[PDB]
């Protein structure tokens, strides 16, 4: 190996932390 | 100006703090690369409270992301609004707490708290004058309670005069993952009661309750729950960064609510919170906002308000409104609800106004409340703690790394001292 | 005694830049 | 002399003004880039400075002529919409004349000419009548007094007379 | 490539391949005395 | 006729006068090539037709800053022979600047002094610009003064010493340099003007409200306060005060000639839009502890004698009113051995400003010049600074290796102690 | 001898020159002195 | 007449000097052929400090490449920036030291000392007079220490009043090649403490620790370590070759740091130092640069300054900065680390400002400071010596070349006298 430190892995942020929903429900994004 | 140093402790703290940095970044118009948009004076004139200039026109959050397992913050960088944080500010663990208070506090947290303090004083000393340290963590998880509260205690002796505000999320009775729930909760509160100026309590079952009964939300996710807490997490700090006709600061809330120093545990709430079919049908005004304010189902803490007396309470409004409809709506709720308010204090209500509403909302408010009816969570945590303690269950994972038997006993002695102190103020 | 270019100012250089511009 | 041509100045509402329009007004050139993070942090403060001091005024006191460092027509007009005061169109000859005149360019130096310093983005150069630098407002300089150096504007003694 | 936080300066040495083309030499001076006291053109003059 | 010779030693001295002679040529309107596009003769000599040569000499042992002035902007007005380059620096040593390497420069500098003073009769004074903490500023700074007292023993050697701050000193052997040069500076100077770094740092933060000064921003203020001192020399005024008069009304005993200065107004352009620059308030604004040049609190001191000279269109009527205002004040408690304590100098010339510097303009500039008994504390902190370092003879092997024998460290202790007690016995 | 590009630039320390540079817009020098 | 004559001592001195001459040739705009470039007049403005004219407009370095084995001197000649040196400056050794002090100092020393002084005289009185010399050497090998310090031992009486600036690479605590490490270490120190005017310690494992935890490179070659140290003395001598509003020389550092003639061992910092993700996110200013500079992990001598007292220190700045942020952040460090300094000197540290920075640097500091914290290694060399000298082992390789008992015992007698010397200044 020769490159810089890999600090963080690939990370698929699935629906467990993919918030939305209450995002528009609190930000008043209209019907 | 005055600086707030955020620390995200544990897996819970990292996730709820990441949503806090997202809800404050769009609040300040910050591009997720780090730049600015929105062309307004009033936003960036006080942005140093949570951000630092990085000699390139980008604003780095003053956030200390940490826990003992690298698998948590590896996901928040790849998520949105994650590359704003400084990578060297991230401090890692390698072994991870085994879901316990003791391997957090004593064994694997002592050699990491040296580097944690160094990056805290990296941020604290670099400014002229600092307001307080703000820490989001959980009182049910291993690294969120073990050396999370050790970080709370150890920063006190160097910085005792700045305010010490923390958000703590407690285990839930009806849904019990994280199998050692009361051992982490009881044995962290007895240390968090004397080394923290102000602690706000959150229960996950209450955050679930606001999803079903109020929002009519079908499937609530963990990231959604972190946005519920992030709404009043930014609402408690609106006037710290934005102007107002009646100001509010973190020391303003601390001095004006708790009458006694050992009592520093609060409820919280956020209004308005509408549902899918009730945006354009529900009025948004101060008289209705106070009725949703003092709603038992509105509370994000599962300690019941109407089973006891409100010692004090606070309602910090947000937006453009008339401030004496803020005032008289505090008056009349004390008028109709006399038994729900404590009798040896007239005018339990403190109110203030931040002039900047949250985006898209004309008007909002946050609750910083102080009830003596927080006992139903205290005795419920305490009696499962004594349930597993009298039969000596799951003690081998705790006492095998240099703990005496008397720390649990004095943790319970502090625990029922809190119960007895609060019960005699009925 | 080393001798440098006139743009290096060692020893007399104000009265060395002007007779021989180098 | 005549610093600008007849069809060079360019303000809001999409009309041209001549050079005698700047008579008796404090004139300043805004060397700035649309996507530059310095400019994102500084443009709202110029917007308020331009707001309060001449709106609460007896006569017109300040004009700022944006002179652009951008890369595209579409990027030029997008930054244009967020800004009311005077300006100079990017692809006239004028931008690269006042660029070398006031030493304000963006590390593209050797592929064009062999001079030294650049004193690039961002900068406001309040100027006199004859195209002279009147005084420097130090946003990014040895003072590096960004976001506050607007208070060092000397507006009484710098007039386009 | 300015906008993506340009991290190399070798692009300025591409043009002077002999580095003796009379264009860049003797073109700048970076002392604090010229930061405070130096004006338009009375800095580089011949002596009569 | 009328002339004054300015001498600069040390890096502080060369760049202070780099701002002084900039402000002087800005006053007379001469282009800084030496060409103008009879009142300038006290600072400049005429050499030929329209060519102005300064009456300054530049001295140091380290050539990196004399050659920077030579190659700098002022290459032609400053004729190339007034500047002198040294071999190697004195390196924060009085012993190196005075005994070992100062002998090869003092011979050339004094050969300049009597060939610059023999040009015309009526020599009036010397403006010695030295840094007490620096090794060549105090070393070659000292060595020039006893040699100037031998040949020109009946003339005035006025001095400008930048005293160090209690906290800011930027050198470790700095208090060793200050103690051991003040005694030898004492009976060889006749007027001493002590400034400070941190004092003018506090000034630039407070009333000129830059968060961000540097040494050249220090040099704008000191060049202004020397220029106001020399305002009645070059140009015309009502009550003109000359070099032979600054000592006439400040030094009561030959030992007590150390003395503070200040300046008012020190303001920006936004700081002049909104307030009186009236005579009745400038004197008040130049007397507070947050205004002088030495951060020396005079509230526990006792004012003794003071010149208060003005420049601009100003009338001595409201000057006289401002004088009675100070005398009726109880906080500024004057001494009891002189009920009179003032001179009010006055001059008609408008206060010049540098275009580019943050010091905005005004039609009244006031330099406060004051002798006071408050010097007892600023030298007492200087005394216990030396006593703590001299406990086990620290940093003394450098000095005794240069040839300065052990033993003349020690009378410098009781000579400054004898000077310190002089302030108590004059204030009783 | 494995004379490849990354081997040669590693032993010659060219990477340490890359990280020791400051990656933003660099040379600022304005003359505040006015005529 | 302001010259510093470089001397390359041993194999370690050859690589650390070859990298140093490269980073100052392109600092001064110099072709490896020898011509002048660089588009700024400052670079030839002071060029005779390290160079000399080659009677054709060419610039030749004023350095003496010296080693006992021609392989490493062929390697720096075939490498880039190696044709700068004139071929007569190189001096060749044939036999090569067997990593022995007695071999380098006594046996083949006398057959090469006659030549390596004849080449350093001709550079010295090439001008009328100068200020002194600089050398680069190591204490681990044979040719890097033996006549590396014997060259000092002859020029000390040749030029007595000249600064003798020496860079010593000390043996590492945790790792050790060339198994006779303390034999070359102690036997060089016992005459370097009185024949060297000013010495700097360079620790190998300190350098790897810097390049792993604050520079974040994974596999540091010795060339990578060479560049990090080459930037250290590019700064300490930068004001000898470049203007500033606070001028400083190597004699200026010598008088301001050395209280007493015996004690001159100095620790070195270089800042700023970040990784690829941290360059963009970190501000560049004086208050953060100095506060990061006063850290143990920045220090390239990894004797912990927390376990000692800074007797005195010094910071030389490089760039377009003022002077008072050097000043009141000096005193801010002074009162914050009140017990970390020494009490009988207030304002312990001297400072300097130089106008030009290194290439692509905003503000950089080299930190030459004298601390008593350095005893953790000098008692470590002393008790590693007495572990092998008591058992007599690995010393019969030295007896037949001139070593005897009373020079050996004089070595630790000068060693522990200096160890106990610093303890009583505490
Ligand atoms: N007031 C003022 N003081 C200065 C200035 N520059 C340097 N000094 C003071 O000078 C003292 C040290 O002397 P230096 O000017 O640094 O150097 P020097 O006078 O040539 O003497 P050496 O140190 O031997 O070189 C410091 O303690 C500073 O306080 C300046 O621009 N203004
Ligand atoms: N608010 C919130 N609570 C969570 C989250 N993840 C887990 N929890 C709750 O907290 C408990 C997990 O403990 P945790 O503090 O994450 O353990 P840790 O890994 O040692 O920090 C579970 O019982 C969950 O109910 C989250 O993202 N947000
Ligand atoms: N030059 C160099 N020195 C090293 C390296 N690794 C370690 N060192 C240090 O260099 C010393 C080796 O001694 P050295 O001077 O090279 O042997 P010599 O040439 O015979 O004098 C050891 O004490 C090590 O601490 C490397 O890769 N290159
Ligand atoms: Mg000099």
């Amino acid at each position: 190996d020769w490159s810089e430190k890999k600090l963080f892995r690939k990370a698929v942020v699935s629906t467990v932390f993919a918030s939305d929903q209450v995002a528009e429900r609190l930000r008043q994004d209209l019907p | 100006m005055r600086e707030i140093v955020h620390v995200q402790g544990g897996q819970c703290g990292n996730q709820i703090g990441a949503k806090f940095w997202e809800v404050i970044s769009d609040e300040h118009g910050i591009d997720p690369t780090g730049t600015y948009c929105g062309d307004s004076d009033l936003q960036l004139e006080r942005i140093n409270v949570f951000y630092n200039e990085a000699t390139g026109g980008r604003f780095v959050p003053r956030a200390i992301l940490m826990d003992l397992e690298p698998g948590t913050m590896d996901s928040v960088r790849a998520g949105p609004f994650g590359q704003l944080f400084r990578p060297d500010n991230f401090v890692f663990g390698q072994t991870g707490a085994g879901n316990n208070w003791a391997k957090g506090h004593y064994t694997e947290g002592a050699e990491l708290i040296d580097s944690v303090l160094d990056v805290v004083r990296k941020e604290a000393e670099g400014c002229d004058c600092l307001q307080g340290f703000q820490i989001t963590h959980s009182l049910g998880g291993g690294t969120g309670s073990g050396m999370g509260t050790l970080l709370i205690s150890k920063v006190r002796e160097e910085y005792p005069d700045r305010i010490m505000e923390t958000f703590s999320v407690f285990p839930s009775p009806k849904v019990s993952d994280t199998v050692v729930e009361p051992y982490n909760a009881t044995l962290s509160v007895h240390q968090l009661v004397e080394n923290a100026d102000e602690v706000q309590v959150i229960d996950n079952e209450a955050l679930y309750d606001i999803c079903f009964r109020t929002l009519k939300l079908t499937t609530p996710t963990y990231g959604d729950l972190n946005h519920l807490v992030s709404a009043a997490m930014s609402g408690v700090t609106c006037c710290l960064r934005f102007p107002g006709q009646l100001n509010s600061d973190l020391r303003k809330l601390a001095v004006n609510l708790i009458p006694f120093p050992r009592l520093h545990f609060f409820l919280i709430g956020f209004a308005p919170l509408t549902s899918r079919g009730s945006q354009q049908y529900r009025a948004l005004s101060v008289p209705e906002l106070t009725q949703q304010m003092f709603d038992a189902k509105n509370m994000m803490c599962a300690s019941d308000p109407r089973h006891g007396r409100y010692l004090t309470a606070s309602a910090m409004f947000r937006g453009r409104m008339s401030t004496k409809e803020v005032d008289e709506q505090m008056l009349n709720v004390q008028n109709k609800n006399s038994s729900y308010f404590v009798e040896w204090i007239p005018n339990n209500m403190k109110s203030s106004v931040c002039d900047i509403p949250p985006k898209g909302l004309k008007m909002s408010v946050t609750f910083v409340g102080n009830s003596t009816a927080i006992q139903e969570m205290f005795k419920r945590v305490s009696d499962q703690f004594t349930a597993m303690f009298r039969r000596k269950a799951f003690l081998h994972w705790y006492t095998g790394e240099g703990m005496d038997e008397m720390e649990f006993t004095e943790a319970e002695s502090n625990m029922n001292d809190l119960v007895s102190e609060y019960q005699q103020y009925q | 005694m080393a001798i440098h270019v006139s743009r290096t100012h060692r020893e007399d250089y104000i009265r060395s830049l002007t007779p021989r511009p180098a | 002399l005549i610093l600008f041509p007849e069809g060079s100045l360019k303000n809001s509402n999409n009309t041209v003004i001549p050079q005698s329009h700047l008579k008796g007004k404090s004139v300043a050139l805004y060397f700035a880039d649309g996507a530059d993070p310095k400019c994102a942090s500084l443009l709202p403060f110029l917007l308020n400075y331009y707001r309060t001091m001449n709106e609460g005024g007896a006569n017109q006191k300040i004009e700022i002529i944006f002179v652009s460092l951008d890369r595209d027509r579409e990027a030029f007009e997008s930054h244009r919409a967020h800004m009311p005061w005077l300006s100079i169109d990017l692809e006239n000859p004028l931008t690269e004349i006042l660029k070398r005149h006031f030493r304000v360019m963006k590390e593209y130096e050797v592929p064009t000419y062999g001079y030294g310093s650049r004193t690039g983005v961002p900068s406001v150069i309040v100027i006199g009548s004859d195209g002279r630098e009147a005084q420097f407002l130090p946003i990014c300089s040895g003072l590096e007094e960004g976001d506050r150096a607007l208070l060092r504007w000397d507006w009484r003694n710098t007039k386009f007379a | 490539r300015l906008d993506a936080h340009n991290d190399q300066k070798l692009t300025s040495w591409r043009i002077p391949h002999p580095l003796y083309t009379e264009l860049p030499q003797g073109s700048k001076y970076e002392t604090h005395y010229r930061q405070s006291y130096d004006y338009e053109d009375w800095a580089r003059r011949p002596v009569r | 006729m009328r002339e004054v010779i300015s001498i600069h030693v040390g890096q502080a001295g060369i760049q202070i006068g780099n701002a002084c002679w900039e402000l002087f040529c800005l006053e007379h309107g001469i282009q800084p090539d030496g060409q103008m596009p009879d009142a300038f003769n006290t600072f400049f000599s005429e050499t030929g037709a329209g060519k102005h040569v300064p009456r300054c000499v530049f001295l140091d042992l380290e050539p990196t800053v004399v050659d920077e002035v030579r190659t700098g902007t002022y290459r032609h007005l400053f004729h190339p022979e007034q500047l002198i380059s040294g071999k190697e620096d004195a390196a924060n040593n009085f012993a190196r600047g005075h005994y070992t390497i100062g002998k090869e420069i003092v011979d050339l500098s004094l050969d300049r002094i009597r060939k610059l003073a023999d040009n015309c009769t009526g020599l009036q004074g010397f403006l010695m610009f030295n840094a007490v903490g620096g090794g060549t500023g105090s070393g070659l700074g000292c060595l020039l003064l006893e040699r100037l007292s031998v040949d020109y023993g009946k003339k005035s050697k006025l001095n400008f010493c930048s005293w160090p701050s209690p906290q800011v000193s930027t050198a470790v052997v700095e208090p060793y340099n200050s103690v051991l040069s003040t005694h030898s500076l004492l009976e060889h100077t006749d007027v001493a003007v002590m400034l400070d770094n941190e004092a003018i740092y506090d000034i630039c933060r407070r009333n000129l409200d830059i968060e961000r000064p540097t040494y050249t921003n220090l040099n704008r203020l000191i060049a202004q306060v020397i220029s106001s001192l020399t305002a009645s020399l070059r140009f015309d005024g009502a009550l003109n005060v000359d070099v032979t008069e600054f000592q006439t009304n400040l030094v009561p005993y030959p030992r007590i000639h150390f003395m503070l200065s200040s300046y008012a107004p020190i303001i920006s352009a936004e700081k002049a839009y909104h307030e009186q620059l009236s005579v009745a308030e400038i004197t008040n604004s130049a007397f507070e502890p947050a205004s002088m040049m030495a951060k020396c609190d005079p509230r526990h001191g006792k004012y003794m004698a003071c010149c208060l000279m003005y420049r601009g269109d100003v009338v001595p009527k409201d000057v006289n009113a401002a004088v009675a205002t100070i005398k009726t004040k109880r906080t500024i408690q004057f001494v009891d051995w002189c009920p009179t304590g003032f001179k009010c100098g006055i001059n008609y010339q408008p206060p010049t400003v540098v275009p580019g510097g943050d010091l905005a303009k005004v039609m009244r500039a006031v330099c406060m010049i004051s002798n006071s008994t408050a010097i007892a504390e600023v030298f007492s902190r200087m005394d216990h600074k030396f006593d703590l370092m001299y406990a086990k003879r620290a940093f003394v092997h450098w000095y005794v290796g240069e040839g300065m024998e052990e033993g003349e460290f020690s009378e410098a202790r009781e000579d400054l102690a004898a000077l310190e007690k002089d302030y108590e016995e004059v204030g009783i | 001898f494995a004379q490849d590009a990354t081997r040669q630039r590693a032993l010659q320390g060219h990477r340490t020159a890359d990280l020791l540079k400051t990656p933003f817009d660099y040379d600022l020098f304005h003359r505040t002195r006015l005529p």
